[PDB]
């Protein structure tokens, strides 16, 4: 309604800037395939509960068919791991946690399936064979950025050991936030994100936003000339682990 | 009789602090103003014989000068400078003579403008009252931001409170009242008079305009004051004086003696 609503109805739960966001009342469903988003039907809560009903038999069937012929192959219990994106279910789609309770209940009252925790399993198996996994992950210029991360996470090393006994608690204060700014700038979100409306663009500005704050940091630092206002500020605006301690950067590795 | 020449320096700088950063771009724009135009001032005025001018210091500027965490990135920045000067001075010895001698005026006059800074333990408003204080130098207040008023001369209450707020921060930093002002852009709508001469203001300027398009034209032109009915004083600026005489693609800045801008 943010989008199709009038402007002066709907001005104060949009941006203040005035331009039109969503306010996360949505009344449509998908309704088709058309490109033609105009055509779009009403959104109709039970119809939406009947599908959430047959997706979540079509899901367990396929799990089940899929236990019993890895059963049979195997001579052991498979564990099927699957891991989805959290906002997959509630966000992108509606009725994704609905889903998630039927399939659950469903599963629940199977006779070929079990939900497991992690933990419940690795305390629970007693056969499991040994092996090194592969380098790998579940993937999908601009350089500047990573010079500056190699001298900031060599300059953070070096500060960390040379400072390893200091009781100075400014210069503690000061190691702990650059070490926040570092991983602030690591963050992979900003990198090759998992951002929905992000754009290559708030990203690589969060980034040299913390790169310069951990440069500010560092000049103070190896000058005698602590600014504790500029401190506080970053300290209050950037304050992720209020526990952490510089001198994690300081063991021993390999 | 003599001819009286009234040359009016207008020193204004946009209010940029950002004192979240340890360097930031735009608080560069301060140094180089300072370096190039305001100590170089100070030394002038100091050197000559004798002199009268007539200059605004803004607000913003002043609010700026005084900072005293600008003054030591100032003093930190000017080190930095003095710093490239001997690097230059080294580097430049089997380069052009002409190149390696100006590296060497660069170090002695950076050293000597960081000194002069120095001499006033940084601010340098207190050598521009000093010259006030003799009378050769003249310093009038701005509105309190350089918000061009004839915009806003439907909120009368905000246009008044940017001269008020002006002379009140004139007064803090010069510890005297402000006689003259000028009015950014040289913005001035009718009325303004008024709320000057309520704020004791004594004097303003005015474009050319503002005597030309006058019901009844100033009988000797731009080449005396007048006084507006609520007893405040305005000049117009001779256009005969105007910034073409300082353009560089038709004015002597555009020398080709001159030193290049863009080169560096």
């Amino acid at each position: 309604i943010g989008f199709d609503r009038e402007m002066e109805y709907i001005k104060d739960y949009i941006d203040p800037s005035g331009v039109r966001i969503n306010t996360g009342i949505k009344y449509h469903r998908i309704t088709s395939k058309s490109l033609d988003a105009s055509q779009k039907e009403y959104y109709d809560i039970d119809l939406a509960m009947e599908a959430v009903e047959e997706h979540a038999r079509d899901f367990l069937h396929k799990k089940e068919s899929q236990a019993r012929r890895l059963m049979d192959i195997m001579g052991v219990e498979p564990v099927i791991v699957a891991p989805f994106d959290a906002e997959l279910f509630g966000h992108w789609w509606f009725e994704g946690v609905f889903f998630l309770k039927r399939f659950f209940e469903l599963v629940n009252e199977s006779k070929d399936l079990k939900l497991v925790t992690a933990s419940e399993v690795i305390d629970t198996l007693e056969e499991v064979q040994i092996a090194t996994p592969a380098d790998s992950s579940w993937g999908a210029t601009n350089d500047w950025i990573y010079r500056h991360l190699h001298e900031m996470i060599e300059r953070m090393i070096d500060l960390s050991k040379k400072y390893y006994n200091s009781s100075d608690p400014l210069v503690e204060r000061v190691l702990n936030q650059m070490l926040r700014e570092l991983f602030l700038a690591q963050s992979s979100d900003w990198a090759f994100i998992m951002t929905t409306r992000t754009s290559v663009q708030y990203a690589e500005n969060r980034t040299k936003l913390h790169i310069k704050r951990f440069l500010n940091l560092y000049d103070q630092l190896v000058s005698g000339r602590i600014d504790e206002e500029m401190l506080r500020y970053y300290e209050w605006t950037d304050a992720i682990f209020p526990e952490i301690n510089f001198r994690v950067m300081a063991r021993d590795v390999i | 009789m003599r001819g009286k020449i009234l040359i009016f320096l207008h020193a204004h700088l946009p209010y940029v602090h950002h004192p979240e950063y340890d360097h930031f771009l735009e608080e560069r724009w301060l140094f180089e103003a300072i370096t190039e135009t305001y100590i170089p001032l100070l030394m002038m005025f100091d050197e000559i014989e004798d002199f009268r001018l007539t200059m605004s210091i803004t607000p913003p500027l002043m609010e700026m000068l005084s900072s005293r965490d600008l003054q030591e990135k100032y003093e930190r920045h000017m080190e930095k400078l003095i710093e490239l000067a001997n690097k230059e001075v080294e580097r430049t010895k089997k380069e052009h003579p002409l190149k390696h001698k100006m590296a060497k005026f660069y170090r002695e006059h950076f050293e000597k403008i960081l000194n002069v800074f120095r001499s006033y333990d940084g601010n340098i408003l207190e050598g521009f009252k000093k010259y006030q204080e003799t009378g050769k130098l003249e310093i009038v207040t701005c509105n309190a931001t350089h918000a061009f008023l004839p915009l806003y001369q439907m909120y009368p209450e905000v246009v008044n409170a940017q001269i008020t707020v002006g002379v009140k921060n004139y007064e803090k930093h010069m510890k005297k009242h402000p006689r003259g002002i000028w009015l950014a852009e040289c913005g001035y709508y009718q009325g303004l008079d008024l709320y000057l001469a309520q704020n004791n203001v004594e004097y303003f300027f005015v474009d050319s305009h503002a005597f030309w398009f006058a019901d009844e034209q100033p009988r000797y032109g731009v080449y005396r004051p007048i006084m507006t009915p609520s007893g405040v004083f305005a000049f117009a600026r001779d256009p005969e004086s105007s910034e073409q005489v300082w353009s560089a693609a038709v004015g002597y800045p555009g020398d080709p003696r001159y030193r290049e801008f863009y080169r560096d």
